[PDB]
């Protein structure tokens, strides 16, 4: 299935989503931003969802 | 260790730890409940009684330097004086016990 | 009118039924007439009783659920507060089995709910009624009475309720064995699960690393530092810009993989591990510690750590016997025990901990008084080196962070001057 | 409190000459640590008292 | 005359406490070391080792 | 016609909620507020207080 080995760069975060969840892209769009605060986070870091 | 008796609803008064306390114990549905008052001013109403966790929950209540109360096991008014007790801990040893809790 | 505001800033006030009953009687007297008959037999008296029961019941029901999202409460609501984080319930199963052994007569029926007992006297009930083949062997299904995780001792059973001409309920290893969950966490060890989770969550990386790697068995001491710059602050960690440096000391590390698992349990989601510039402690393995993939439905990662560089130090002592008798090997054993750190109050010669002849003399003084010590001097040298010259001894020896000292029995030499 | 709530490598930062007055010049020397190590870095400021 | 150079240790040891240690050893109130008597070999090892 | 600029902050609220609240304010559901009676000038500060 292959995985993204490096995720190069300290304090850089993302997430990976499969098709089985069938999660609507609306949730993905709204869960990126920090104005809602619905996601684990750590200092120094910027987080993506895909 | 506070004296108790086997009555479904009572109130004991005492002068311990350089403070004047009045406590109430009464059966409510399934569990017990307690009313605690100090210096004639009510502190809290209806704290549920459980084994091992202190009665006074909140910092503005239990102490700058006062004490607190713990039931060794769950309360049952048919058992008081036989196997179930209520103890009072002054500030130093109570804070030591909170340290030991975690 | 007889209503009370029993909900206040302090809490909820639960009255006694004499008071509410008097209030209800007053209400009905004001309703009908100040000279009414209110007894059990008369109908309006039954109305009084019904009203009082309803009022007291509703007040008590509200009072019980007054303060619930505090972690003291029980019975379901507390389960929701727990599972907001993590927590299971139910867990009330019974070890239903398969493939029993029954040797009985010919073409006969074993009636259901037969009682089966095993050596420590536990009661077990059969499940499905079955007939016997003429050969003399069939299989049954068992279940107990209590919903507990019972374990059956592998012995031939005994008969409690007896059928006709059918005997010898016997074991077999071919029987499918079901381990049942038995009401494991009722009310109080859920609180302890909360306590453990909060304590786990509280720590930082340094605290978590220290405690977790101290938790593995046979470990001795662990020194952890963080570079915090791309420079040398305590040790020359300039490999990466912001690593974490981990040194683990042990008396052999019987479990290599355990420390890797512990390190994995404490990872901060944004920091690397690689440390040192080929000058610090030699890691156990070069590229990776070959972990176990993930205990919780995960994939394979990597993690790195290193061990301190071993050393060994030579100590000299000159001593006068005085006015009593003291054994030399006893003194050497005392020094070695101090080195291991078995004396209370002193941690010992841990990773990155120097040694001075003053501390050895103090160990001797505590362990055996009544002795006069002339001179004690200390030295250190890399592991395996032959005995150094007399000039290599010094009052105190400074040691690097990734260095660890060792003392042996024959290493120490004494002189009864 | 400040050192006990961070975990990253070097999150400490003095802003610039356009910022609140630093409380201490180089650092804040948080002597003790759980690992007993002698680490010393804490940097923080105070606000500018305006008037409305 | 006794002099010592000590690290900060593990606990908040007041510098006034270490002084009373050697006075007892001179006065011989400790259990095991006789004290300061005729021909007592004043040593740094017998003293600074026994303060611990 | 009234236009309002607001930061959501950490608890966003419906625009329809704000419009309904202000509109049923205009008739004075709240205590002490008489509403948009004849010849009564409306001010943005009053709508700010209604929101407040």
């Amino acid at each position: 299935a292959y995985i993204g080995l490096p995720t190069s760069g300290a304090f850089k975060l993302e997430y990976r989503v499969g098709p089985a969840l069938n999660l609507s892209p609306q949730l993905i769009n709204l869960m990126n931003d920090r104005a809602v605060g619905i996601m684990p986070t750590c200092a120094g870091c910027d987080v993506k969802v895909i | 260790k506070i004296p108790l008796t086997a009555v479904p609803n009572q109130a004991i008064s005492f002068n311990a730890g350089s403070s004047y306390w009045k406590i109430r114990l009464y059966q409510n549905m399934d569990m017990m409940n307690a009313d605690i008052s100090r210096d004639g001013v009510i502190v809290c109403h209806g704290v549920r009684c459980f084994g091992g966790i202190p009665l006074l929950q909140y910092s503005h209540q239990y102490r700058p330097d006062y004490g607190n109360f713990v039931f060794d096991r769950d309360a049952d008014w048919t058992l008081f004086g036989d196997g179930i007790n209520l103890f009072y801990l002054d500030g130093a040893e109570f804070a030591e016990y909170q340290a030991l809790a975690t | 009118m007889a209503n009370y505001n029993y909900i206040v800033d302090t809490g909820v006030i639960v009255a006694d039924t004499a008071d509410v009953l008097s209030d209800v009687e007053a209400e009905f007297r004001a309703a009908l007439g100040a000279n009414i008959n209110l007894a059990a037999s008369t109908p309006q008296g039954s109305l009084v009783a019904a009203e009082a029961i309803a009022r007291s019941s509703v007040m008590r029901n509200e009072a019980r659920i007054a303060n619930t999202i505090n972690p003291n409460v029980s019975f379901g609501t507390f389960l929701d507060a727990i599972c907001a984080l993590m927590g299971i319930e139910r867990g009330s199963d019974l070890s239903t089995f398969g493939y029993g052994v029954q040797v009985t007569g010919r073409s006969q029926t074993r009636i259901s709910t037969g009682s089966r007992v095993q050596t420590p006297a536990g009661a077990i009930f059969t499940v499905m009624s079955d007939v016997t083949i003429p050969a003399g062997g069939v299989a049954t299904i068992d279940i107990k009475s209590q919903e507990y995780g019972n374990i059956p001792l592998p012995v031939g059973n005994l008969i409690i309720i007896d059928g006709t001409i059918g005997w010898s309920g016997a074991k077999v290893i071919a029987s499918t064995r079901v381990d049942p969950g038995s009401r494991q966490m009722s009310d109080a060890e859920l609180k302890n699960a909360r306590v453990n989770r909060l304590a786990i969550q509280g720590r930082n990386s340094t605290m978590a690393i220290k405690a977790y790697v101290s938790a593995v068995p046979n470990v001795t001491s662990v020194n952890v530092i963080e570079n915090n710059t791309g420079a040398v602050q305590v040790v020359n960690g300039v490999s990466f810009t912001l690593p974490y440096a981990v040194w683990v000391c042990v008396a052999g590390n019987p479990d290599k993989q355990a420390v890797a698992d512990a390190l994995w349990a404490a990872h901060n989601g944004g920091t690397p591990w690689d440390y040192g510039a080929t000058n610090n402690g030699v890691p156990v393995d070069g590229p990776n510690g070959v972990p176990v993939r993930d205990p919780a439905s995960g994939r394979k990662y990597v993690v790195k750590w290193t061990t301190p560089i071993m050393y060994d130090g030579y100590v000299n002592v000159t001593v006068q016997q005085g006015s009593s008798s003291v054994a030399p090997e006893a003194i050497q054993n005392a020094v070695v025990n101090y080195a291991q750190g078995k004396v209370e109050g002193e941690e010992g010669l841990v990773v990155g901990a120097s040694l001075s002849a003053f501390e050895v003399a103090g160990a001797i003084a505590r362990e055996i008084p009544g002795i006069y010590i002339k001179l004690c001097q200390v030295a250190c040298v890399a592991a395996g080196s032959p005995a150094p010259a007399p000039g290599d001894f010094t009052s105190e020896y400074v040691m690097s962070a990734f260095g660890q000292a060792t003392i042996s029995v024959g290493n120490v030499r004494v002189t009864f001057v």
